[PDB]
């Protein structure tokens, strides 16, 4: 697995 | 996208008292689809909890779970995937690959998901996909304390899954991506 960057999707993210 | 939440190993309340502050907070009702469950919740609390977070919820039987009624394992279909699940105590020794490739060939299933070990896993060996969740508290194992608190959301379409690891770790949620795609 790939970390995340701050402007990536994640269905958590808050919106 | 049919968005599954992935965990288990929860122990509550006898090695945890609860998941930690910052999972709570992203894991809120309303997003989440179906919840496949790893076991050993212990309690009805925590089934309780997962029941807020979707209706769907599945959970096959943990070596510490009150709730005898849970199935020792299960098939499901989401999307076009076949998942396998189960706790994974009946795996001897605890997370030997060659003993999850064979419960994957006894289940014929696209996905397994297995917990036990408390450590977090996704990955695709003989294009299968396997994914353990880790322990959604951080619980103690039967080895080590040093556990990352984590679980597994994948999000499902057609023949992809993108499954996201969510880990509490320097005392911030950290996520990572992996991607699998059926044959």
């Amino acid at each position: 697995a790939v970390p995340l960057e701050f402007g990536d999707y994640h269905p958590l993210k808050p919106i | 996208h049919m968005l599954v939440l992935v965990l288990g190993d929860l122990h509550i309340p006898h090695r945890c008292n609860s998941l930690p502050a910052k999972f709570k907070k992203l894991l809120v009702p309303g997003k989440i689809q179906h919840i496949l469950c790893t076991g050993n919740l212990c309690t009805k609390e925590s089934y309780d909890y997962l029941k807020t977070l979707a209706g769907d919820v599945h959970i096959v039987r943990g070596d510490f779970d009150e709730n005898l009624n849970y199935p020792e394992q299960k098939v499901v279909t989401v999307g076009q995937f076949k998942i396998g699940l189960i706790h994974g105590h009946q795996v001897i020794p605890w997370g030997d690959m060659a003993s999850l490739a064979l419960l994957q060939r006894q289940f014929d299933v696209d996905i397994l998901i297995s917990g036990h070990t408390h450590k977090f896993e996704a990955f695709e060996h003989e294009n299968k996909f396997y994914i353990n969740p880790g322990s959604a508290t951080g619980a103690y194992n039967a080895l080590e304390t040093n556990i990352i608190p984590s679980f597994v959301l994948m999000d499902i379409q057609a023949s992809t899954v993108v499954t996201y690891v969510y880990q509490l770790i320097g005392d911030d949620v950290k996520v990572e991506r992996i991607e699998y795609k059926k044959p």
